[PDB]
């Protein structure tokens, strides 16, 4: 149930996706979900569709049954900030907010998608909050320059500029949280919702 | 162990919140899931509303994009094309479409207002149903006790309340209602508790479970309407997602063929952001 | 002296020109393209079908050229994954590379510093060991250790990122000292594939489609003038869209693919 | 090129349904005025369609906690006037003139509003009691309707808590009194 | 020796050849019923068996040759070393998509080294002088403009500027129009490029300084008589073949096709039928394969050990000024050529003052008199059957398609090298973490809830925050 660290690692995606099409990262993929009840161990999400397993140790070769964990669709891309918003689905916008641990931002951003998609009355409020998460992004654009708000880019400027240390990486990602954007997670936040309201209301 | 998706549990709980009936603490895992429930039926009218709550949202994204394509057009290059040119070559075929997008605007908008009445009209009743259940549950609560405190067989109070709730969650009496089905319930309330006989007491309770069964029934007949209105209000709504997808498609090629105007990839790539959903989400 | 034929010539003069040893003992003609080791490249069609990239493009989401119908459209999300995967492993040290990519690193290195007869004897024996059993690339150490730090190579090699791009961009220079025709890598075709098409593309300005990841990168960082450990294949995707809106699709196979 | 009045009214009418489209047209015309000329005359055209965008958002949304079980009053005079009350008494009003109210009853100074605080449903309650008392002095005269509408067109007095910047206060009072008794300050 | 031709017909001892002679070109004479096409193929084996890409150009109108060669290459494994551009296919029958790919794309005008003047003037073939003067100045105007403008050279964008007013609008209005809705400016460009054309119209018999409606009739008499051979030359090339030359990244560009020993079989329609435009299609080759060898070749490359024999089947019909001599630069390429022709009396008859140039530059001369031929050597004459390579035909003949990749756009790298600079300066100074405090009224009110609430499970905790915040406002 570890915490999230926005690891801008250069060549983890190549391996991480590479496994995703094989069966060894799939035969396990069923074994690990059952043990973890499709629950997202980082942020608490619990749903059947679009959940994939991340490695804790920072390496994606050693897939034993203990290092692997299951994490939702917002945390998984949070582990590869060097490219997100380019690799098919997934999206985000770096923002500057220290008041919430990155987990308390993924989980709180689900509840703001299940009260904007399947409006139960709080849709007026949820957009008002969400208005004030995206808006913070203009500060992480003021310090680091224009056009490098989006994590797809701000990830690019790191390993292209050659930083690896657990220190100079940490002090640089301090007080930066990856806000998952609604408008690019639309093929999902409706697929989860509409699949939810069809099991219950038959 | 048959859990519930956390997009569901947020929505399935929060609806019950509006009804102020949070009698279950942990049975919410097993109640609003079991098919022959009762909180499921109290739930199945506002849930489907929410399901039309997204389709009339997907369509009203095309409609929002459709007005933009024209608003760009109508602000810039409308009159600079003389009559009798290539300018009017398809422009008239556009000033048709403005008319079609201005009626689908004020007909679709009549759909939102019927929705907002349907939810209002529905919830306004189902709330009047649940609370009147709570009160009438309270009276049986005490009264069923006085019929059970008299028992030589010593049973508690909160034990029996947890006993009854499981009789509505292990069998249904909302739709398949009869005079024998109550006995399966009555023999299900007895068996959840340890033991009872009460042969006259099987009669002596039937008079008391009445106010539940009555107030239960006004869920079927008020589920008689609302489902009949909801399929309409969804069939109508699914349509409006199609015939906006046409007006938004016809325009993108009709306006494409002007000689001296175009839609730049700058505003389009940002207007076309909320148009990446799926269409086939209602049936 | 006696009359000759197509076959007996292939045997009589495969000594003096050893870059054709790895074929003289075969008869490829009866074998089939697209199957086996000696198999032609993939056209972009027969490719996007092999890796299941296709999708029938719905209007308003990807505006088609009006004159086009009965064609396809390719999924970016799985295309960019399949191209990235084609970039080679990272480059950490010449002593840490595939045991063949270590014997074509060497050949260019001998050639950059003009010391040609060093390079030539690498390739001349390197086939004779392959045509007979299993080839040994440990006949090319004493060149590899000698020039591993000549001034040119370090200039070429500290500049790039992945081990395909370097092995390619090395050739870009080692050919400037004459000719290094890609016909001297025919031991390369079976024992490796993704390489034999990276080498065989450099010098062109259009790659195959087996290797478009590396070739889109190799141009990207020959443009910036900077290594870039990320992938930069945002262009080899765009090339595939252009070379898939080119094959007209028959309606029967039009409807098998799904959006 | 500055679009001509007819093109512009057509652009309005294609955007009279949804809040997003009307606001987008407002932004667009602001944008291509300031990029271009941005004359004071252009500044006034901009003010007009800014009013437009406000009024669309102003007459298309009183959810009124519809899920909570209430209903959207469907006579679109009241829907608009309640969103009036909400917006003005919400984010444009604080102490315009503290506690002044003289809304007479036909040349009689007795039935006058108590000049309460302008809080949400607070000044609304004060105006409801004052309108009830005004009805006691003279009840709702049957003038006409428009959907559900009742009028005292040339009613007694208009201004209650007034000042140069008291647009918020005066409009809020008009809304909370015209929920039932409207002097027909209704246009389009 | 290295290269096998054949066995003496009399005695039975084979005649090879060596690199030093074979680098000097060869020249074959024989009728069409003599079997000369197999000899262009059999002697292309002799140069494939050692890693060397022959170029084969046929204007005999043969369609059943590329079946021979692709059954010859495939036998030497280097089936990836083959490009095929086919001109005997349809005329403007290719638009948009295609049922099956038909031919590779050739475009010698994209990568520009300003040697195309050397080829455009020779693809051409005072009047002749004013012709060279006009074109040369546009190329600098265009090859320059290609280095930065969104202009892809081809047989069209040059063909589009052979008119005068769009040329003139470059001159007097000093603005750059193209075949799109666009506005391009030549004011900032150095005057080393605009000047030659500016002074060209001035050397025409007439000019009206203000407007063009008058001066065209002052010049359209001489404009036509000087641009005529080229705009007719460009006319055929850009519309009869739109699936060859309308590309951007040529699969076949001749600097590669020699410098790497790749193969390129090209077939031309026919040359005893309307050579007016089919002797112009086999000259866009020998133009490029000459003007990209003399002057466009990008500290001392060694002599090659493989002759790269380009075989040309009817050099009677196409020809550019003096091809048989090859300059002192490209001697490294180990180059040669095998010119071919139907008949020596026709070989002179084909064009003016050319068969001597080939007759003076080839140490080898071959007659294929109807024993397939004899060889006309300087010392002794030898009669001998030539080689006979009989490739078994192939079941399926695939011409291997490519892609069109690009170096990424400069609207994006100049930004990338721009942010990396600013992000590089930050990361060194050491004051890299964000520090400034900003306060929202909603981040505070959504954190104040998440910190007061006590329910552990993160999601359930979240929705309770949203409940309390909403009820707050
Ligand atoms: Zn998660």
């Amino acid at each position: 149930r570890c915490e999230l660290k926005l690891i801008a690692s250069p060549g983890s995606w190549r391996l991480y996706s590479a496994r995703k099409i094989d069966e060894r990262f799939k035969s396990y993929e069923q074994k690990i979900f059952q043990r973890d009840r499709y629950t997202c161990q980082f942020c608490g999400f619990q749903a059947r569709l679009y959940q994939d397993i991340v490695n804790l140790d920072g390496d994606y070769t050693n897939n034993r049954l203990s290092n692997l964990v299951t994490a939702c669709c917002f945390c998984a891309q949070c582990f590869f900030v060097e490219s997100v918003g380019v690799g098919g689905y997934g999206g985000g916008t770096l923002i500057y907010l220290p008041e919430l641990t990155q987990a308390e931002l993924n989980s709180l951003c689900h509840v703001l998608f299940c009260a904007i998609t399947n409006d139960t009355g709080y849709k007026s409020s949820a957009q008002n909050i969400y208005r004030s998460f995206k808006f913070r992004s203009q500060i992480v654009e003021e310090k680091f320059g224009e056009g490098t708000s989006d994590p797809a880019i701000f990830g690019q400027l790191m390993i292209d500029s050659g930083v690896n240390s657990e220190e100079i990486r940490e002090k640089l990602f301090k007080n930066i949280r990856l806000l998952p954007s609604r408008a690019k997670f639309r093929k999902q936040i409706e697929k989860w919702a509409a699949s939810a309201l069809e099991e219950i209301a038959d | 162990s048959q859990w519930l998706s956390t997009y569901g549990t947020i929505t399935a709980e929060r609806i019950l919140g509006r009804y102020n009936i949070s009698l279950p603490q942990d049975e919410i895992l097993e109640a609003i899931n079991i098919p022959s429930s009762f909180y499921r039926h109290l739930l199945q009218i506002p849930l489907k509303n929410v399901l039309n709550g997204i389709v009339i949202q997907q369509a009203s994204d095309y409609h929002v994009y459709a007005q933009k394509l024209l608003i760009d057009y109508l602000l810039s290059g409308e009159s600079s094309k003389e009559p009798d040119s290539q300018g009017a070559g398809t422009r008239e075929s556009l000033e048709d479409e403005r008319q079609r997008l201005v009626q689908l605007g004020d007909e679709f908008h009549k759909l939102e207002l019927e929705q907002d009445n349907l939810i209002a009209s529905s919830q306004a009743s189902l709330m009047k149903i649940s609370i009147d259940w709570n009160t009438k549950l309270e009276t049986t609560l005490s009264k069923l006790n006085s019929l059970y405190k008299n028992t030589n067989s010593k049973i508690k109070k909160n034990a029996i309340r947890k006993a009854l709730i499981k009789a509505f969650i292990h069998c249904d009496l909302v739709k398949d209602q009869s005079q024998k089905n109550k006995y399966q319930l009555i023999d299900k309330l007895n068996q959840t508790l340890a033991v009872s006989v009460g042969a006259e007491l099987k009669e002596s309770i039937l008079t008391n479970l009445s106010e539940l069964f009555q107030i239960l029934e006004a869920l079927n007949t008020k589920l008689d309407e609302f489902t009949d209105r909801t399929n309409h209000l969804s069939q109508q709504a699914k349509s409006f997602r199609t015939q906006f997808y046409e007006v938004i498609l016809r325009i993108i090629e009709l306006i494409k063929l002007l000689p001296e105007y175009k839609i730049d990839p700058a505003q389009d790539a940002i207007n076309r952001e909320p148009l990446y959903f799926d269409r086939t989400i209602g049936e | 002296r006696k009359t000759y034929d197509m076959k007996s010539l292939r045997a009589q003069e495969q000594f003096n020109w050893p870059a054709i040893m790895p074929i003289v003992k075969e008869d490829l003609v009866s074998q089939d393209v697209n199957k086996g080791p000696w198999a032609m490249a993939l056209t972009p069609m027969e490719f996007a079908r092999k890796y299941n990239l296709l999708r029938k493009d719905d209007a308003l989401l990807d505006n088609p050229v009006p004159g086009e119908e009965m064609t396809a459209g390719i999924r970016r999300g799985d295309a960019k994954r399949v191209f990235t995967m084609q970039l080679g492993p990272y480059w950490d040290g010449f002593e840490r590379c595939s045991p063949q990519a270590y014997a074509l690193s060497a050949v260019f290195m001998a050639r950059m510093n003009r010391d040609r007869d060093a390079a030539n004897n690498i390739l001349k024996v390197l086939d004779k060991t392959f045509v007979d059993g299993k080839p040994d690339f440990s006949v090319a150490r004493p060149v590899m250790k000698k020039y591993q730090n000549s001034e040119l190579v370090q200039e070429v090699v500290a500049k790039h990122a992945y081990v395909l791009t370097v092995i390619a961009s090395l050739l870009e220079a080692a050919r400037e000292d004459g000719v290094v025709p890609s016909s001297e890598f025919l031991w390369l075709k079976p024992v490796d594939r993704r390489l034999w098409y990276m080498l065989n593309c450099v010098g062109r300005q259009t790659p195959y489609s087996e290797v478009a990841g590396p070739f889109a990168h190799w141009k990207a960082e020959k443009e910036m003038g900077r290594r870039s450990l990320v992938p930069m294949i945002d262009e080899a995707i765009r090339a595939l869209e252009i070379a898939v809106k080119e094959v007209r699709l028959t309606p029967r196979q039009m409807e098998e693919l799904e959006p | 090129t500055l679009p001509t009045r007819d093109a512009l009214l057509k652009a309005m009418q294609v955007g009279e349904t949804s809040i997003e489209a009307a606001e987008y047209m407002a932004t667009r015309f602001e944008q291509i005025l300031t990029k271009a000329k941005l004359l004071p005359e252009c500044n006034d055209m901009l003010e007009k369609i800014k009013e437009y965008a406000q009024f669309v958002k102003f007459k298309l949304l009183s959810s009124a906690q519809v899920w909570s079980g209430q209903e959207r009053p469907t006579s679109d005079y009241q829907n608009t006037q309640e969103n009036k009350a909400e917006f003005l008494a919400s984010h444009l009003e604080g102490l315009p003139s503290g506690l002044k109210l003289e809304v007479a009853i036909g040349d009689d100074a007795k039935i006058l509003r108590g000049f309460s605080s302008n809080g949400k449903m607070v000044e609304g309650d004060q105006l409801k009691t004052m309108d009830g008392l005004l009805e006691g002095w003279l009840a709702k005269n049957s003038l006409a309707i428009s959907g559900g509408a009742v009028v005292k067109i040339d009613n007694t007095g208009n201004q209650t808590k007034v000042d140069p910047q008291e647009i918020r206060q005066l409009i809020n009072d008009s809304e909370k009194g015209v929920a039932k008794y409207f002097a027909d300050k209704g246009v389009g | 020796g290295i290269t096998f031709f054949g066995n003496d017909r009399k005695t039975g001892e084979e005649l090879w050849f060596a690199n030093d002679d074979m680098r000097t070109h060869a020249l074959i004479f024989g009728s069409t019923g003599s079997g000369k096409t197999e000899t262009l193929v059999s002697l292309s084996y002799n140069a494939l068996v050692q890693g060397s890409g022959f170029i084969y150009v046929d204007g005999k109108g043969d369609n059943s040759l590329y079946a021979k060669v692709f059954s010859m290459v495939r036998s030497m494994g280097r089936e990836d070393d083959l490009l095929l551009i086919n001109f005997m296919t349809g005329a403007r029958d290719i638009v948009g998509p295609q049922e099956k790919r038909l031919s590779n794309t050739l475009n010698p005008f994209c990568q520009g080294s300003s040697s195309m003047l050397t080829q455009l003037v020779v693809s051409l073939m005072m009047w002749k002088g004013r012709a060279i003067a006009f074109v040369e100045a546009l190329m600098r105007l265009l090859v320059y403009m290609r280095d930065e403008g969104a202009i892809l050279l081809d047989a069209n964008t040059i063909r589009n500027y052979f008119d005068l007013q769009r040329l003139e609008s470059i001159v007097i209005d000093k603005v750059f129009p193209r075949d799109d809705q666009e506005s391009v400016n030549i004011e900032t460009i150095p005057k080393l490029v605009t000047d030659p054309l500016r002074n060209y119209l001035n050397t025409l018999p007439g000019y009206n300084k203000e407007k063009k409606g008058k001066q065209v009739s002052q010049v359209l008499e001489q404009h036509g008589f000087i641009t005529m051979q080229l705009v007719r030359s460009f006319s055929s090339l850009a519309d009869t073949y739109g699936h060859i030359i309308r590309t951007n990244l040529a699969e076949v560009d001749f600097k590669d096709v020699v410098l790497n020993r790749r193969i390129l079989v090209v077939l031309l329609p026919a040359l005893e039928k309307s050579p007016d435009e089919l002797s112009n299609l086999g000259k866009i080759i020998v133009s490029s394969l000459k003007a990209m060898m003399a002057a466009g070749l990008g500290r001392k490359p060694t002599n090659a050990p493989t002759p790269y024999m380009c075989i040309l089947d009817e050099y009677g019909y196409y020809a550019v000024q003096g091809f048989a001599v090859v300059p002192a630069q490209a001697r490294s390429l180990g180059f040669s050529a095998i010119f071919a022709g139907q008949d020596l009396p026709a070989f002179q008859k084909a064009s003016k003052e050319e068969a001597a140039s080939i007759g003076a530059n080839t140490n080898i001369k071959i007659c294929m008199k109807l024993g397939e031929a004899h060889i006309f050597f300087k010392s002794k004459i030898v009669r001998a059957r030539m080689f006979y390579a009989n490739p078994k035909p192939v079941k399926q003949l695939k011409i291997n398609q490519f892609l069109k990749v690009e170096p990424p756009p400069d609207d994006y790298l100049m930004k990338l090298q721009k942010q990396l600079a600013s992000f590089q300066s930050i990361l060194e100074s050491g004051d890299l973490s964000i520090n400034k405090a900003v306060e929202n009224e909603e981040i505070t009110l959504i954190s104040k809830a998440l910190k007061e609430s006590t329910i552990v499970e993160p999601i359930e905790r979240g929705v309770a925050a949203l409940i309390a915040f909403h009820g707050q406002n």
